């Protein structure tokens, strides 16, 4: 049919495609910093994570808004993370550890967005 | 062709400012020449011809499907045409509808005593499915 | 009784004005017309602006 | 590079125009009957195979155009006419003057082409479920084609100057 | 069906801009 | 600011469309008329899609004629008779000017607008959409339109 | 005239389409998170817009999001 | 243009008020025009019975 959940579900898909391309070019900085300008390689981490934290903030707003709660349920942790990071502002085996998880994560609900989305537009 | 004989309006240009033009939102480039805003302006009225034109046809069609009026009574059968009533062939009915001296039953019996398609079938099943 | 009783057409199922036809090329090919005249005019006074600056 | 994809396009744009304007299958009506410019060749009319011109007869200045086809012509005339002026470049080269001639003559037939559509839609309908045929579709890339060579015949006009 | 344009233009816009990103 | 006798132009016709005007007037007694103008293709561009909207919501047709004394100065629609009966004996010895003129118009008409039978008449009637009237009596009229 | 269905489709259809406005404009005309609010508030009432996307990719959301705001004014009124 | 953050919020609230506005003006004005043209004078004794 059409319903406010069901339009909810499909702005996330194009969307969230874009926070791909985040943790995505995180892993290539962390790569080309455990290889070896240094301020360069951090200066710009900190331009990129503030989009992708705030484009997030917006997928546990839009389906408040869409009555669509079990969904919630599955990124109310992960902004529970970024609070984590914003309270404080080697480190290079551990924050590769924290990027690679991200990849996971914002690709299997990638994929949920993908079907649950179809579980009502062909419902009618 | 017109605005690049020999400015800023090359051919990814015109496009974004013949569309900008079309929706009536306008964009920051303007056409310099003579010619050029002759087009402008020979645009801008076609859009707005259509656009007008639209909004009027979707109001129409809005207030024609809003003012609808379904058949409810027997007087609003007998004055619609467009919908052919029948009963049985043979039944309490048709010879209720024979004897009715009303105004209201009579016009209707005339109608369904003269019609090329069929307005009286034998079996209810039938009459239920046509 | 047997003139207007005895009708083959009524006046209330004659005036459905319902489902009205949707706006066609038909009565907007005017602004077309004057869309494709006004190109061509523009087009011919570029020319002749140009030929006259030319001498 | 852009000098040959010019005198391909032309003879790839008349060559193609001149088809649709042929080939009477235009419109597909309804027994069937497709339709076409000049005439219709009907089917299913109580008939195995009949082909029949139409016969059209201050809306009379209407009917001729549609009966004389000329716009879907005169925009197969130009489409040669800047053929050749294309094909003036290796001949009295040297100009940088002939190819802005043609690059005139590529956009008003697209004009005289979206006109000649126009006269023929509003003379048609002037329910009965009727539909475009494949030699009617041909038209529309004599003008999407006469665009594109349009843009690339100016094109060289000015990097010739410059 | 207006929705649905905007979904694809955005979505349309966002493989452009990857493009143009890759083309560098 | 210029504001040329181009540019002025220019901007009446982007201020006239609803598109974005280029430039706006800078002094005071241009602004107002900028303002004034803007209200005035405000007023008319909304009066006209109101009335473009009145249209096509509900039709009125009325009849191109209302009687036999307003076609009989018009002359643009040929109107019938009957052959030989009392109709065209009424208007062959008319002293009224109105159907005199009507029978001297019907006299000299090309092609011949009498009928040899009503039947006829009701078909030519019935294929000219807006060129053709037939004159009858008002009880043959009534039942061939109830019919 | 417009369901409240819809309307609750248009907020996150506007700040939709100005975040992605934003992040075309980020990859390679400064279009913030802030001008870009701008601009689509500007197009959607109908009002002049004050700067244009320079880039094919911010050029598409523009005359898409036109073409949104175009359709949904005509049908509100 | 306002180039405030609390400027732009002035103009974007007086868009939307101008819009309804606007919006209703030319709505009204339809319906008033459409109304005046959907008339019915009373010709037959029917239509005098009846209203
Ligand atoms: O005494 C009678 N009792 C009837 C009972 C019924 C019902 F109970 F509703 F079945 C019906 N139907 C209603 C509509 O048509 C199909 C059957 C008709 C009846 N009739 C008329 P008949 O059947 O034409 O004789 C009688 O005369
Ligand atoms: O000689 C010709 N020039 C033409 C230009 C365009 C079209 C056309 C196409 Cl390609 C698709 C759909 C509708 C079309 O015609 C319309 F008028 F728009 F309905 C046909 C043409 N034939
Ligand atoms: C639609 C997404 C396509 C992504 C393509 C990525 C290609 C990457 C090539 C270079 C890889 C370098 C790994 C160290
Ligand atoms: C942008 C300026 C457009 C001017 C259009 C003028 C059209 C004139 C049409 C005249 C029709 C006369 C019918 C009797
Ligand atoms: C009354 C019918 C008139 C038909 C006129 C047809 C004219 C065709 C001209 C073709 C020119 C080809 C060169
Ligand atoms: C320019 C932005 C304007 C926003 C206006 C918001 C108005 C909200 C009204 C809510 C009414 C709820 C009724 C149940
Ligand atoms: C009108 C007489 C000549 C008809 C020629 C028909 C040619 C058809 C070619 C089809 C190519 C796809
Ligand atoms: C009724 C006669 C029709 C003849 C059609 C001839 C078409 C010639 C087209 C030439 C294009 C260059
Ligand atoms: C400085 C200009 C002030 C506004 C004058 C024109 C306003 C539109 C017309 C109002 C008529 C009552
Ligand atoms: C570069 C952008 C070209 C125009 C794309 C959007 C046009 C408006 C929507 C059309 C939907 C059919
Ligand atoms: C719908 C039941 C749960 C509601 C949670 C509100 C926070
Ligand atoms: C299809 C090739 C061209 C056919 C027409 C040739 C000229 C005819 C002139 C009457
Ligand atoms: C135009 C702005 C509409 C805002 C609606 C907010 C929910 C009622
Ligand atoms: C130099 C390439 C121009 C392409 C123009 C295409 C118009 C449809
Ligand atoms: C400022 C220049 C004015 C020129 C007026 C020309 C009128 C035809
Ligand atoms: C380019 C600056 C982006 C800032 C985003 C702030 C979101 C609240
Ligand atoms: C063929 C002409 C291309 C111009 C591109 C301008 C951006
Ligand atoms: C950068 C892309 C330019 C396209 C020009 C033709 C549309």
């Amino acid at each position: 049919a059409f319903t406010f959940a069901a339009f909810c579900y499909m702005l996330t898909l194009v969307l969230c495609a874009s926070l791909i391309f985040f943790v995505i070019w995180h892993i290539i900085a962390f790569d080309e910093l455990r290889t070896d300008n240094i301020e360069r390689i951090c200066c710009l981490l900190r331009k990129l994570v503030v989009p992708e934290y705030s484009i997030h903030g917006l997928f546990c707003l839009m389906f408040l808004c869409a009555a669509e709660w079990v969904t919630l349920g599955l990124n109310i942790p992960l902004l529970f993370y970024h609070l984590w990071r914003y309270f404080h502002r080697d480190i290079l085996n551990y924050c590769q550890k924290e990027s690679w998880c991200k990849l996971a994560f914002y690709l299997l609900s990638f994929f949920y967005y993908l079907y649950s989305m179809v579980y009502t537009l062909v419902s009618f | 062709l017109v605005s690049r004989f020999s400015n800023e309006f090359g051919i990814f240009n015109s496009l974004w400012f013949s569309l900008g033009a079309f929706m009536q939102q306008g964009c920051d480039i303007s056409p310099r020449s003579l010619s050029g805003r002759i087009v402008g302006g020979v645009w801008w009225f076609f859009t707005l011809i259509i656009i007008s034109s639209y909004t009027a046809n979707l109001a129409a069609f809005l207030t024609v499907e809003r003012m609808v009026s379904p058949i409810e009574s027997a007087e609003d059968l007998a004055k619609q045409t467009e919908i052919a009533y029948g009963t049985l062939e043979a039944g309490s009915t048709k010879e209720f509808f024979r004897r009715s001296k009303i105004a209201v039953f009579e016009k209707m019996w005339t109608y369904m005593k003269s019609a090329e398609p069929s307005v009286f079938v034998r079996t209810t099943e039938e009459g239920m499915i046509r | 009784k047997w003139w207007y009783d005895k009708g083959e057409c009524g006046s209330g199922g004659g005036d459905s004005k319902e489902k009205t036809s949707a706006l066609s090329l038909s009565n907007v090919a005017g602004v077309f017309y004057i869309l494709v005249g006004g190109l061509g005019l523009a087009m011919l006074v570029a020319l002749i602006e140009f030929c006259y600056k030319s001498r | 590079v852009q000098v040959l994809l010019t005198t391909i396009g032309a003879f790839s744009a008349f060559g193609l125009m001149t088809i649709a304007i042929s080939t009477d299958y235009w419109l597909y009506t309804r027994g069937l009957t497709h339709s076409g410019l000049w005439r219709i060749c009907c089917l299913e009319g109580l008939k195995r195979g009949v082909c029949v011109k139409i016969n059209h007869f201050a809306e009379y200045l209407l009917r001729v155009v549609r009966a004389s086809s000329i716009f879907p012509i005169l925009s197969a005339i130009l489409l040669l006419l800047g053929g050749v002026c294309v094909a003036a470049s290796r001949v009295y080269k040297s100009k940088r003057n002939i190819i802005l001639g043609a690059g005139i003559l590529f956009v008003a037939a697209g004009l005289s082409n979206i006109i000649g559509v126009i006269v023929y839609i509003s003379a048609n309908a002037g329910k009965n479920h009727y539909s475009y045929g494949w030699s009617f579709y041909f038209g529309g890339l004599s003008f999407i084609l006469a665009e594109v060579i349009g843009v690339l015949a100016v094109n060289i006009y000015i990097e010739r100057s410059r | 069906g207006v929705f649905y344009i905007l979904i694809g233009g955005l979505g349309l816009a966002m493989l452009v801009a990857l493009i143009e990103f890759c083309y560098k | 600011n210029e504001f040329g006798i181009f540019n002025s132009l220019w901007f009446s016709l982007g201020a006239f469309m609803r598109q974005g005007c280029d430039i706006s007037p800078r002094s005071l007694s241009g602004r107002i008329v900028g303002g004034v103008w803007w209200f005035f293709t405000l007023i008319i561009i909304s009066s006209y899609t109101a009335n473009l909207a009145a249209f096509l919501t509900v039709e009125r047709m009325v009849s191109p004629i209302e009687s036999a004394e307003d076609l009989s100065k018009q002359t643009e629609i040929a109107y019938g008779t009957l052959d030989s009966g009392s109709t065209k004996e009424f208007f062959r010895r008319s002293k009224i000017a109105v159907f005199d003129k009507m029978w001297t118009y019907m006299r000299s008409a090309e092609p011949s607008v009498f009928v040899r039978t009503t039947a006829e008449g009701v078909a030519r009637v019935r294929k000219s959409k807006g060129k053709y009237a037939y004159l009858l009596e008002s009880t043959m009229n009534e039942y061939i339109e109830q019919r | 005239p417009l369901a409240y269905e819809i309307w609750m489709c248009i907020v996150f259809a506007y700040i939709g389409v100005s975040v992605v406005l934003f992040l075309v404009s980020r990859f390679s005309n400064e279009f913030g998170i802030f001008n870009s609010l701008w601009f689509s508030l500007g197009a959607f009432m109908r009002q002049g817009c004050d700067i244009s996307p320079r880039s094919l990719s911010g050029r598409i959301v523009g005359g898409v999001w036109w073409f949104f705001t175009l359709i949904i004014i005509s049908s509100y009124t």
